[PDB]
């Protein structure tokens, strides 16, 4: 936690970004399933 | 069909046998949805032992009301209190049922019979559902629902 | 309706005709007549019927909806009492085809009701099961050949009971 | 009666008999899915416990469940729903967590506010390690956190059956604090903390799928059942059915008849 | 029977599985193409009354359809095609409609040409 | 000598593999583990993954982040967060982004935000160093 309780983000955040960053980067096909595994796809819904 | 159709008009007491019931094997074997007596009205009978029969009357006839729905259903996105009932209803109904106490040569059994107070109680027992954890069949081919009681114990 | 079935059934008398030395009777039992025209037709085709042999392998009893109800259900019998004949006397393993015996029993049954005869329930022959059975029993190896009873049936209403 | 009414029912039992299938292959694909996909998430949640049953976990205090989204999910709701409620008070405060919208539907349905945010897209197109991940992320700012709960997830055994199962919280950093969970440590609660933060996702990942997986298959479950049931009880309406047909025809022909054994 | 054949035989595909056109908007892609050709083929029954006609119009129609040119263009606008198409293979095509109406059959050729015509007067139509 | 457990969401890599060595870039600097490590998690950079299997591979990888979990006996779990071959990774676009990253940082203000961008250059930058 440089920065990820020191700037906030957490594991999950900073690991967030990475992947998210990791499909910013990656060749297209791949991003395209980006969405699908991995790809946070939560919806955020109280029910 | 016309026939009993006039018959309970005349009927002080009408004596309907479930034979679905019967089918059960259960003995009351009585369609008792069915079975009447006029003075099956609250006062008359001490509306109380009356009343007591109104939640079960009620409880079995929303039960019987889930049969479509349960037919093909069965059970996993009703609801919790019908779950209850259910189950309770499927005590009520063993509840009523009672061996041949003469026909011990029909039913092996011997049979049973039952004075009022365990009868009001009985049901109005499982109204107050203090067997809710006690083997449901139990009450199955019973008298007193003290020994039906008993019938879930000797199991758990 | 001929999935290959009239030719199965052609096939079968072919089978048979042959195979027992047998013979048959095929009654077009309400047979729309057009369509018994075109029955011929295959079966001339198929040369099982033989313009070469009215020794061919079966002997055709047309009897078609424009005849009588009556006309209709007795030819059934016209026929039955053939292939006893041909069993008997021919020896021969006669094949019954009816076609449809349920077109018979439409015709029978109308007649039943017609003579103001009470047939049975929902119009059903009073007397259904007798006249089935009177037709019926003449059906049986005996001793000098047997018929076999090929029928064609059309479940009434689709209904059984 | 009436052979109208009992088409009333016929029909649209026969539908729902197809409509049953109908749901049943779906199911049946996203099963197919869910088994298939659940392979690397399989270790990599199973991954996530690693160090968390090596790693010994003195529950230093977000009780979740994890279901369905749907209609037709069987008891994969109701058994979490059950298991969830009975806890929610102790790990302190009732706070409930609804991965799951058939979670909270049965526990949405005895709390409301104790949940946070609740989530769909579980069901109706199948969930994701993202979402894990995000879900992972909330639960911390929610305070709730450091003051511990249960994950609660079908956990699936085979398509009809999943027990729902249940594992404490880990995602606590008093977890990663202190405890003999210290003696097997030769790195700092830091680090640690932050898997805390790392493993919620991963484990939320897997649950969440597991859930769902159980979810899946049991929803083909219910639309097998259905769809024979449907067919039972068709049967015997057709039965009843040709009896009355026929029956009304004798009856008319009757009264027709005995009409005619009367004055015209 | 070149088309229709095929046509009456697709239309039992679809059919069984125009049950679940509904639901069964989720499945393989054959069958959810089978929907489609489906629904393209329905299109084609969905004619107008007040309405007579010939045989290789009949066919023409058909033709693009089964040959699943109908199956690019969406349902709606298979219908802006029935019309058009058909009054334009009328105009135009009219050669060749003299010709299949003649032939009865369909030649080769008269797919060729029609295969081509279709598609390209499709192309103009689904354009 | 290490059941070298390696798998990320998508993907299990190696799964308990007898793998000699995973050299990580772990957060923390590099280490070459082998074998079993002590009970000690320690959180993944954003790096290689490097996967010196017990017999000469190195395997290659790029990884997002993500947790090694060391778990005292034999095994390691490498749960990477995206790991992912390089084969798969795109050097055009860690370029690219990289400049992108750096229009990016400035805007990157609120160190979470930067946090991110300085990760997503760090990403970026990840990507450029093997690709």
């Amino acid at each position: 936690v440089a920065y990820w309780r020191q700037a906030g983000l957490s594991y999950i955040r900073y690991s967030q970004i990475c992947a998210k960053a990791v499909r910013d980067a990656l060749k297209t096909e791949f991003k395209a399933n980006a969405m699908k595994t991995s790809g946070s796809t939560i919806k955020i819904v109280k029910v | 069909d016309p026939a009993p159709a006039t018959t309970f008009a005349h009927l002080d007491a009408t004596t309907v046998l479930s034979r679905a019931i019967a089918e059960l094997g259960i003995y009351p074997a009585v369609d008792p949805l069915d079975s009447t007596s006029r003075i099956m009205d609250p006062n008359i009978v001490g509306s109380e032992h009356y009343d007591v029969a109104r939640g079960v009357q009620k409880i079995l006839q929303d039960y019987k009301s889930l049969q479509d729905i349960i037919a093909i259903l069965g059970m996993d996105e009703l609801s919790e209190e019908d779950k209850l009932t259910v189950s309770r209803a499927r005590k009520i109904q063993r509840f009523l049922s009672q061996p041949f106490q003469v026909a011990e040569v029909f039913t092996g059994h011997l049979g049973k019979l039952v004075p009022l107070k365990e009868t009001i109680k009985g049901f109005q027992q499982i109204l107050a559902g203090e067997y809710d954890h006690l083997p449901e069949q139990a009450f199955y081919m019973v008298g007193p629902i003290e020994e039906a009681v008993a019938k879930a114990d000797k199991l758990a | 309706a001929g999935v290959g079935k009239t030719v199965l059934i052609m096939e079968l008398i072919n089978n048979v005709a042959k195979a027992h030395g047998g013979y048959s009777v095929f009654a077009g039992v309400g047979e729309r007549t057009r369509e018994g025209n075109d029955l011929y037709h295959e079966m001339i085709e198929s040369g099982v019927i033989n313009l070469k042999d009215a020794t061919s392998k079966v002997a055709l009893v047309y009897g078609q909806m424009n005849e009588p109800p009556g006309a209709r259900a007795r030819v059934a019998l016209t026929g039955l009492t053939v292939a006893e004949y041909f069993r008997d006397q021919e020896g021969q393993d006669v094949l019954l085809f009816i076609d449809n015996i349920f077109r018979f029993t439409q015709a029978g049954s109308e007649v039943s009701a017609l003579l103001g005869r009470i047939p049975s329930a929902v119009g059903y022959q009073p007397t259904l099961a007798t006249d089935m059975g009177t037709m019926q029993e003449r059906i049986t190896t005996t001793k000098k050949g047997s018929i076999t009873s090929v029928q064609a049936i059309y479940v009434p209403a689709d209904d059984l009971t | 009666a009436t052979l109208k009414d009992i088409t009333r029912r016929l029909k649209s039992i026969k539908n729902i008999q197809k409509i049953t299938k109908s749901m049943k292959m779906v199911a049946a694909a996203k099963y197919a899915r869910a088994e298939r996909e659940l392979k690397p998430a399989r270790v990599y949640g199973v991954g996530s416990l690693a160090l968390y049953e090596k790693a010994d976990i003195k529950t230093p205090e977000l009780i979740i469940g994890v279901s369905s989204d749907r209609g037709l999910c069987g008891a994969i709701h109701s058994s979490v729903a059950k298991q969830m409620k009975s806890e929610a008070a102790n790990l302190k405060e009732v706070k409930i967590i609804g991965v799951g919208d058939k979670i909270r539907s049965i526990l949405h349905r005895t709390h409301s506010d104790q949940f946070l945010v609740t989530f769909k897209e579980v069901g109706r197109r199948p969930p994701t390690f993202g979402d894990a991940s995000v879900i992972a992320l909330e639960l911390l700012n929610s305070g709730y956190e450091f003051d511990e709960g249960s994950i609660i997830f079908n956990r699936f055994r085979s398509v009809i059956s999943y027990k729902t199962e249940e594992k404490p919280i880990f995602s606590l950093d008093t977890i990663s604090s202190a405890e003999s969970m210290s003696i097997y440590d030769d790195i700092d609660a830091d680090v640690l903390r932050n898997y805390q933060e790392y493993s919620l996702a991963n484990i939320i990942y897997y649950s969440l799928k597991e859930s769902t997986t159980s979810e899946q298959s049991a929803r083909m479950t219910a639309m097998d059942n259905a769809s024979k049931n449907a067919s039972e009880m068709i049967d015997k309406l057709t039965l009843t059915f040709n009896r009355t047909r026929q029956a009304v025809i004798t009856k008319e022909l009757i009264e027709i008849i005995s009409g005619a054994a009367a004055l015209d | 029977k070149q088309v229709a054949g095929t046509m009456k035989l697709e239309l039992a595909q679809y059919r069984e599985v125009a049950a679940f056109a509904q639901f069964g908007s989720d499945l393989d892609a054959a069958t959810q193409q089978l929907l489609s050709r489906g629904v393209r083929l329905t299109e084609l029954l969905k004619q107008g009354q007040y309405s007579p006609m010939a045989i290789e119009e009949q066919v023409a129609v058909i033709y693009a359809g089964v040959r699943g040119y109908l199956d690019k263009l969406e349902p709606s606008k298979i219908t802006k095609f029935e019309n058009a198409f058909l009054s334009h293979v009328i105009s135009q095509h009219q050669a060749l409609l003299g010709k299949i109406r003649t032939d009865g059959k369909i030649s080769e050729e008269s797919d060729a040409k029609l295969k081509e015509i279709v598609t390209n007067f499709l192309a103009g139509f689904e354009a | 000598q290490m059941s070298f457990t390696f798998a990320s969401p998508t993907q299990v890599f190696f799964n308990s593999a007898n793998v000699r060595q995973v050299d990580v870039p772990t957060q923390t600097g590099a280490f070459g583990i082998l074998a079993a490590h002590v009970p000690t998690l320690q959180v993944l950079r954003p790096g290689l993954v490097v996967v010196h299997a017990e017999d000469g591979t190195t395997s290659k990888y790029f990884v997002s982040s993500g947790s090694v979990t060391v778990n005292a006996d034999s095994s390691v779990q490498l749960l990477a967060e995206e790991a992912v071959t390089l084969d798969m990774l795109d050097l055009g676009a860690a370029k690219a982004n990289l400049e992108k990253a750096q229009s990016e940082l400035l805007g990157a203000a609120d160190e979470a935000t930067r946090a991110e961008i300085q990760i997503r250059i760090e990403a970026n930058e990840a990507l450029v160093k093997a690709l």
